[PDB]
RNA sequence: CGAUGUCGGCUCGUCGCAUCCUGGGGCUGAAGAAGGUCCCAAGGGUUGGGCUGUUCGCCCAUUAAAGCGGCACGCGAGCUGGGUUCAGAACGUCGUGAGACAGUUCGGUCUCUAUCCGCCACGGGCGCAGGAGGCUUGAGGGGGGCUCUUCCUAGUACGAGAGGACCGGAAGGGACGCACCUCUGGUUUCCCAGCUGUCCCUCCAGGGGCAUAAGCUGGGUAGCCAUGUGCGGAAGGGAUAACCGCUGAAAGCAUCUAAGCGGGAAGCCCGCCCCAAGAUGAGGCCUCCCACGGCAGCCGGUAAGGACCCGGGAAGACCACCCGGUGGAUGGGCCGGGGGUGUAAGCGCCGCGAGGCGUUGAGCCGACCGGUCCCAAUCGUCCGAGGUCU
RNA sequence: GAAUGCCGGCAUGAGUAACGAUAAAGAGGGUGAGAAUCCCUCUCGCCGUAAGCCCAAGGGUUCCUACGCAAUGGUCGUCAG
RNA sequence: CGUGAGGGAAAGGUGAAAAGAACCCCGGGAGGGGAGUGAAAUAGAGCCUGAAACCGUGGGCUUACAAGCAGUCACGGCCCC
């Protein structure tokens, strides 16, 4: 459950360590973003010499939320952080690796390359 | 607030119209089947001390 | 709202209301009959019924349970040795409540008696 | 829009 | 049009095709027809249904007369279904097969005197920054000298719920005729034990 | 009318009776039916059950596991048909019913706090001896 | 001027339409797509942030769009009090001075009780020509009315290419609304356990008070809830707006019009959901009582029925509503289940000891689902038709 | 007949706001025409660098006892400064 | 009332005569009802006269589909002389 001002761990090797959501790209006025949704974020913290650097305004898809997400089979799944993967306008990773598990919901929403690159899909 | 106040004195008619609901309802009473005295139902009779056939209480 | 909530509040905070029932329990087990306001009375029934029921168990654990509310060793001895036996065959309902016909002068409160059954 | 007030903002008696 | 009386019994989820589906369970049958409203006699078309058997010790004489002219045991509830006229003397859950969509009517839970926030979802007041005993108040209720009054229908605090509510187009998940049971997907107005009406949906 | 029995009656068809008993503190491997387009397979989820909230057919249990450097909690319905099996992998001894506290604990501190429940372990191996 | 409180914000709307979006059009220097420009349209919608007291404005990120105005520049007996009109103090400036400045700066008392109208809820009374218990018709009101993306048709029509449809069809959203609590997630003032200090019971062990109106801490049922779940906007019919026609004169041609007839909007009427016969125009149907005793009236006892009183209630401020009142499961006990807590006390064994182990998923245990006449709803009372006239 | 006139009397608001720290109550016994409110007992709770005790100001019989309850006491009163 | 200088009220009437109501009755008392006194007791001490606002009890007329500075003019109904 991500909203503007929410911080996200970035789960890739783009160089960004932390991003702060400034908009959830899902209609006229979405209040929250969840797994599989795209947000616009400010890069609040990075490591030297990445693709991305502190101050950049980037797009990312959320892959892990601390608020548990519910599934049609009656189950739910929740993570220890809120994480995201930085993308281009084509919904593709800007980096070449993704770290930590990701939500299976990503697959349904055409983030196949990220699902693949993930070490685990839960 | 800014201290509301009656704008006009209430007429004898209007004050008495207000009170058209103020009449007391008389106490509802039933005979005690033992001493035939009048008392409220579902109460131990305060004159003989009987309720539900038996002596319960010292009057 | 109050939807399906059990238990009167009796305009006392949590610990006062507790003390209220305990003290009424002591008085009831002591004198066999007390007079109170109707609401306190209906509310006393269950609280005391449970205490009697444990005295029908008779065992150590139950005595130590009752002592938490009643606090008085002698009164509990009376509970176990004299009171509880009267109810060996009785299946609950060891207390009755009957409303008196006159209200308190100073506040008009309706009164009732709470006594132990025979 | 920022016109000047016409009443002094009330003092107590 | 077709319908039945019933009582709301409670809620669960069952499993169907690896999906958890929330259901309210309704005891609908059996409802005997006790009167038929006819256009010659009444001016419209309906069926008066009876529901839940009653102790005849509690049924007065004018009521007893009504039942007897129908040759029907005394029942607790009478209610009509409009423009519905079953061939039989008795209406049961079997008029609904799983997959059908229905309209359920019940009596909403009663919130008694409800504040303007609970009732009309008002934003209330601020909780700090100087807010003065208006944290749950509704704000302004009007203009000034024009119109110098408050509109009819102004949302204000007052009673809420305990009123007729209908929620529409609910899936019939299953029906268990041997227990007079209906399984409806989703939420149904009112408390467990509440009387509800189940009608064939009006949506397409 | 018994509204409680009716519900139990509705539920009764969907009830599972074939799962092992476990407690908060036990370490469990849940084999869960998963769909991944367009086939369906069994993915295993193994961790400590930190919660069991009971409501008859609607009881559910929460399992916690650390996956590739991140904490993952999964909530399962105890009678879900998407559970193939559950394998007890270890019996842990809790002293409370809900073990949320293990979230702020290191893997070392958890280890100290959730001793092997030797009793129920022996019980497991006490059975597991069938004619 | 024997007072009409004054900017901005917040809250709550409501109206206009010179329309920001969505809907329908004509013209285009309209190939397609996308625009321009005017017309019809007020049903709905019209985002979140940075700056400033700001309205306004610029800016960031989005959007179908980020409309403009009225309502005492709507709304301080609704809130705020940042701006601005007091008293303090300072800067620049003006003044010999006291002081002053559409120049600036920091600070600075915003009043528990609503009589009437109006509004939101809820009752009491009387009426609806016999008196009554039910079930209803719906005059007339209110509610709602939004919209985006992707896919298919089809990389087709159109274009050199880039680009890319109409019509029709299918899926998934955002915001809102109504209900709901199975799930997710909250609370759960005593439902369970752990812990400290102190005082106490009874020395140990075991417990109670207090540390908040729970001492603290970890949990937590029902309820009430949203972050959770179901469902809604329609469909459809009718009549229209701009606009397009058919047939067609006056006026041998032409003309949507003068006779007549079609097509045509998110708009209008109906349809959906809710209120509603005080609809005094007081409606309708089913059933029940009945022809009383004394001089359209009166007094009196009754009938069908009602009320009082009582046990209660996901009903509720009181009132009302609903269920029950011993030919009874209404509440309280008790019992069984659920549920919470997480293995009581006592004892036995082990350890010098704090402890640990077994008995034991034990003991305790609100509300949830039921059973059970053990306790209480004892016993009763008072109202309550005799039907006006053509 | 008016002077927000003066003095007095009586209305309206109204059976309304309130009844002065949220430290807190319950029962049994007694007295009496009358008791939630006075006396006694038991249970409960509050202060305890005080809400206990002793001085000095100031107050001036308020002290003790009997007999009273019209008024005073924010209710009651059999009690009381 | 004010520390003080100082400010500064309200408050008359039984009857000729107390003959100021023995005694009985309800009541804890207050109060009243009889008896009694008096020319008179709604002259009974809360006392000559006893206006008005104000509060009440009984009776006549009237009022629950109606729009108002409350009256006025007309007509009809009902009650009274
Ligand atoms: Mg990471
Ligand atoms: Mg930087
Ligand atoms: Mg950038
Ligand atoms: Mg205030
Ligand atoms: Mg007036
Ligand atoms: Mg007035
Ligand atoms: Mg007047
Ligand atoms: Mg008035
Ligand atoms: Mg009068
Ligand atoms: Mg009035
Ligand atoms: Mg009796
Ligand atoms: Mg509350
Ligand atoms: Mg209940
Ligand atoms: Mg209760
Ligand atoms: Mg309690
Ligand atoms: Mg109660
Ligand atoms: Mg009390
Ligand atoms: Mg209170
Ligand atoms: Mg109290
Ligand atoms: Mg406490
Ligand atoms: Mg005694
Ligand atoms: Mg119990
Ligand atoms: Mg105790
Ligand atoms: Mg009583
Ligand atoms: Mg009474
Ligand atoms: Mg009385
Ligand atoms: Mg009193
Ligand atoms: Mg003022
Ligand atoms: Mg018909
Ligand atoms: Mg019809
Ligand atoms: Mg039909
Ligand atoms: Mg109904
Ligand atoms: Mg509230
Ligand atoms: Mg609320
Ligand atoms: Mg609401
Ligand atoms: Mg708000
Ligand atoms: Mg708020
Ligand atoms: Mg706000
Ligand atoms: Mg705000
Ligand atoms: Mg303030
Ligand atoms: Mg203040
Ligand atoms: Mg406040
Ligand atoms: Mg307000
Ligand atoms: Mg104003
Ligand atoms: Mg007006
Ligand atoms: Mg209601
Ligand atoms: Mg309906
Ligand atoms: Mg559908
Ligand atoms: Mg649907
Ligand atoms: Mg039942
Ligand atoms: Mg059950
Ligand atoms: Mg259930
Ligand atoms: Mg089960
Ligand atoms: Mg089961
Ligand atoms: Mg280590
Ligand atoms: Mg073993
Ligand atoms: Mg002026
Ligand atoms: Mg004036
Ligand atoms: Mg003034
Ligand atoms: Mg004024
Ligand atoms: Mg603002
Ligand atoms: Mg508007
Ligand atoms: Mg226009
Ligand atoms: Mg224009
Ligand atoms: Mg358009
Ligand atoms: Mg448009
Ligand atoms: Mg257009
Ligand atoms: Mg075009
Ligand atoms: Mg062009
Ligand atoms: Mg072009
Ligand atoms: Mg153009
Ligand atoms: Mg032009
Ligand atoms: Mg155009
Ligand atoms: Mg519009
Ligand atoms: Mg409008
Ligand atoms: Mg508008
Ligand atoms: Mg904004
Ligand atoms: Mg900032
Ligand atoms: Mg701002
Ligand atoms: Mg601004
Ligand atoms: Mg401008
Ligand atoms: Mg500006
Ligand atoms: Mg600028
Ligand atoms: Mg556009
Ligand atoms: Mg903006
Ligand atoms: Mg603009
Ligand atoms: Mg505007
Ligand atoms: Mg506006
Ligand atoms: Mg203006
Ligand atoms: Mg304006
Ligand atoms: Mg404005
Ligand atoms: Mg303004
Ligand atoms: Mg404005
Ligand atoms: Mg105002
Ligand atoms: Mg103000
Ligand atoms: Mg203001
Ligand atoms: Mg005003
Ligand atoms: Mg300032
Ligand atoms: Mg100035
Ligand atoms: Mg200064
Ligand atoms: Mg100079
Ligand atoms: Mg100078
Ligand atoms: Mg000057
Ligand atoms: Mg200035
Ligand atoms: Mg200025
Ligand atoms: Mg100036
Ligand atoms: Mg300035
Ligand atoms: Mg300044
Ligand atoms: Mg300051
Ligand atoms: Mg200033
Ligand atoms: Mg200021
Ligand atoms: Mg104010
Ligand atoms: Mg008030
Ligand atoms: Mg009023
Ligand atoms: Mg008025
Ligand atoms: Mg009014
Ligand atoms: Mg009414
Ligand atoms: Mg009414
Ligand atoms: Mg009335
Ligand atoms: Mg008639
Ligand atoms: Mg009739
Ligand atoms: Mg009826
Ligand atoms: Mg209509
Ligand atoms: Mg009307
Ligand atoms: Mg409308
Ligand atoms: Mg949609
Ligand atoms: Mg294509
Ligand atoms: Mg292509
Ligand atoms: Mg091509
Ligand atoms: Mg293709
Ligand atoms: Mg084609
Ligand atoms: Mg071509
Ligand atoms: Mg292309
Ligand atoms: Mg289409
Ligand atoms: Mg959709
Ligand atoms: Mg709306
Ligand atoms: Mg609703
Ligand atoms: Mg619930
Ligand atoms: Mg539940
Ligand atoms: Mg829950
Ligand atoms: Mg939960
Ligand atoms: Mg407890
Ligand atoms: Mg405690
Ligand atoms: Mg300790
Ligand atoms: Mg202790
Ligand atoms: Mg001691
Ligand atoms: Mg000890
Ligand atoms: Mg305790
Ligand atoms: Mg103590
Ligand atoms: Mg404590
Ligand atoms: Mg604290
Ligand atoms: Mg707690
Ligand atoms: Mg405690
Ligand atoms: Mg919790
Ligand atoms: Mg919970
Ligand atoms: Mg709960
Ligand atoms: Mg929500
Ligand atoms: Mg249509
Ligand atoms: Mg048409
Ligand atoms: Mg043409
Ligand atoms: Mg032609
Ligand atoms: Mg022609
Ligand atoms: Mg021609
Ligand atoms: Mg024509
Ligand atoms: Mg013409
Ligand atoms: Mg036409
Ligand atoms: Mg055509
Ligand atoms: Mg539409
Ligand atoms: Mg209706
Ligand atoms: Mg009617
Ligand atoms: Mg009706
Ligand atoms: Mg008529
Ligand atoms: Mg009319
Ligand atoms: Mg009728
Ligand atoms: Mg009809
Ligand atoms: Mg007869
Ligand atoms: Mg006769
Ligand atoms: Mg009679
Ligand atoms: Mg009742
Ligand atoms: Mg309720
Ligand atoms: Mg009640
Ligand atoms: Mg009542
Ligand atoms: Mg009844
Ligand atoms: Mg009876
Ligand atoms: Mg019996
Ligand atoms: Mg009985
Ligand atoms: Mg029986
Ligand atoms: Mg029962
Ligand atoms: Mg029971
Ligand atoms: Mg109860
Ligand atoms: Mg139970
Ligand atoms: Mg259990
Ligand atoms: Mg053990
Ligand atoms: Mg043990
Ligand atoms: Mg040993
Ligand atoms: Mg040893
Ligand atoms: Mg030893
Ligand atoms: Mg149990
Ligand atoms: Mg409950
Ligand atoms: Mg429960
Ligand atoms: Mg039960
Ligand atoms: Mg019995
Ligand atoms: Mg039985
Ligand atoms: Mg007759
Ligand atoms: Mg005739
Ligand atoms: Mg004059
Ligand atoms: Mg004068
Ligand atoms: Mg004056
Ligand atoms: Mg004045
Ligand atoms: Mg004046
Ligand atoms: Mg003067
Ligand atoms: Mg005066
Ligand atoms: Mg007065
Ligand atoms: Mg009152
Ligand atoms: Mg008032
Ligand atoms: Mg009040
Ligand atoms: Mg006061
Ligand atoms: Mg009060
Ligand atoms: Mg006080
Ligand atoms: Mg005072
Ligand atoms: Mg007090
Ligand atoms: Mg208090
Ligand atoms: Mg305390
Ligand atoms: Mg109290
Ligand atoms: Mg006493
Ligand atoms: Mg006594
Ligand atoms: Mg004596
Ligand atoms: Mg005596
Ligand atoms: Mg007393
Ligand atoms: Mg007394
Ligand atoms: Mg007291
Ligand atoms: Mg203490
Ligand atoms: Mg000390
Ligand atoms: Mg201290
Ligand atoms: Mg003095
Ligand atoms: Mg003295
Ligand atoms: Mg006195
Ligand atoms: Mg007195
Ligand atoms: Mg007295
Ligand atoms: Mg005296
Ligand atoms: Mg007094
Ligand atoms: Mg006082
Ligand atoms: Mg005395
Ligand atoms: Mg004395
Ligand atoms: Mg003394
Ligand atoms: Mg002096
Ligand atoms: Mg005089
Ligand atoms: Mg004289
Ligand atoms: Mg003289
Ligand atoms: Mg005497
Ligand atoms: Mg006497
Ligand atoms: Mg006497
Ligand atoms: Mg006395
Ligand atoms: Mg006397
Ligand atoms: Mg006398
Ligand atoms: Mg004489
Ligand atoms: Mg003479
Ligand atoms: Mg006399
Ligand atoms: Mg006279
Ligand atoms: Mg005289
Ligand atoms: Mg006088
Ligand atoms: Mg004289
Ligand atoms: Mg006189
Ligand atoms: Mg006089
Ligand atoms: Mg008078
Ligand atoms: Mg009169
Ligand atoms: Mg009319
Ligand atoms: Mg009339
Ligand atoms: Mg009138
Ligand atoms: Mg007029
Ligand atoms: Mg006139
Ligand atoms: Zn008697």
């Amino acid at each position: 459950m991500i909203q503007p001002q929410t911080y996200l761990e970035v789960a890739d090797n783009t160089g960004a360590r932390k991003i702060m959501c400034i908009r959830v790209l899902k209609g006229s006025n979405a209040k929250y973003a969840t797994v599989g949704d795209v947000i616009v974020a400010s890069v609040k913290e990075a490591i030297p010499r990445g693709a991305v650097k502190e101050g950049d305004v980037v797009k990312a898809v959320v892959v892990r939320t601390k608020k548990e997400i519910k599934r049609p089979d009656g189950s739910a799944i929740r993570f220890d952080d809120n994480a995201a993967v930085i993308i281009n306008n084509q919904l593709e990773p800007r980096g070449t690796r993704v770290f930590g598990p990701v939500a299976r919901e990503l697959r349904e929403k055409g983030f196949m390359k990220i699902v693949s690159l993930a070490p685990e899909v839960l | 607030a800014k201290h509301p106040v009656p704008k006009k004195k209430t007429s004898k008619a209007r004050r008495d119209a207000r009170r058209s609901h103020h009449a007391l309802t008389p106490p509802t009473l039933v005979p005690c089947p033992e001493c035939k005295a009048m008392k409220p139902p579902h109460t131990v009779c305060p004159e003989c001390g009987y309720y539900a056939g038996r002596k319960v209480l010292e009057v | 709202m109050r939807h399906l909530k059990s238990g009167r509040k009796l305009n006392r905070h949590s610990s006062h209301r507790l003390a209220l029932y305990r003290n009424q329990a002591k008085s009831l087990l002591t004198h066999g009959r007390i007079t109170t306001t109707v609401p306190k009375a209906k509310e006393l029934r269950g609280f005391v019924d449970h205490l009697i029921h444990l005295a029908k168990r008779g065992d150590l654990h139950a005595r130590r349970l009752v002592l938490r509310d009643l606090q008085d060793v002698k009164l509990v001895r009376k509970l176990f040795d004299e009171i509880a036996p009267r109810y060996r065959d009785r299946q609950g309902g060891y207390t009755r409540v009957l409303k008196l016909a006159e209200r308190r002068r100073g506040d008009g409160a309706p009164l009732a008696l709470v006594e132990l059954v025979e | 829009v920022d016109k000047p007030p016409y009443l002094p903002r009330p003092r107590p008696p | 049009m077709k319908g039945i009386l019933g009582v709301k019994v409670g809620m669960t989820r069952i499993f169907r095709d690896d999906r958890a589906v929330p259901v309210t369970v309704i005891l609908a049958g059996p409802c005997p027809v006790v009167q038929r409203r006819t256009p010659e006699k009444d001016g419209y078309t309906a069926v008066q249904l009876g529901f839940l058997p009653q102790n005849p010790k509690r049924v007065n004489r004018p009521l007893k007369g009504h039942f007897a002219k129908a040759g029907v045991e005394p029942v607790r509830i009478l209610r009509e279904i409009r423009d519905f006229n079953p061939e039989g003397d008795t209406v049961t859950v079997e008029i609904f097969k799983p997959g059908e969509r229905v309209d359920v009517t019940g009596t909403s839970k009663g919130r008694g005197f409800a504040g303007v926030m609970k009732r009309w979802n008002f934003a209330g007041g601020p909780d700090s920054h100087g807010a003065h005993k208006i944290h749950r108040h509704p704000g302004s209720i009007g203009n000034r000298k024009t119109p110098g009054r408050v509109y009819k229908g102004k949302k204000m605090a007052g009673h809420y719920g305990a009123e007729r509510v209908t929620v529409m187009n609910l899936e019939v998940v299953d029906v268990i005729p041997e227990e007079n049971l209906l399984l409806v997907k989703g939420a149904v107005p009112g408390p467990n034990g509440g009387l509800v009406i189940v009608r064939e949906t009006k949506k397409a | 009318m018994n509204r409680g029995a009716l519900i139990k009656l509705v539920e009764s068809r969907y009830v599972r009776t074939d799962l092992p008993e476990f407690r908060p503190g036990d370490t469990v491997r849940v084999s869960y039916k998963v769909k991944e387009g367009n086939r369906t397979r069994i993915q295993d989820f193994e961790g400590i059950v930190i919660r069991i909230r009971r409501n008859g057919f609607n009881t559910t249990f929460t399992v916690r596991k650390v996956s590739y450097g991140v904490g993952v909690e999964r909530i399962f319905p105890l009678h879900s048909p998407l559970i193939q099996k559950i394998d007890i992998v270890q019996r842990g001894r809790a002293r409370r019913a809900k073990l949320y506290f293990i979230r702020n604990l290191s893997d070392r501190e958890i280890r100290r706090k959730l001793r092997a429940d030797r009793k129920r372990i022996d019980q497991d191996r006490a059975a597991e001896r069938a004619a």
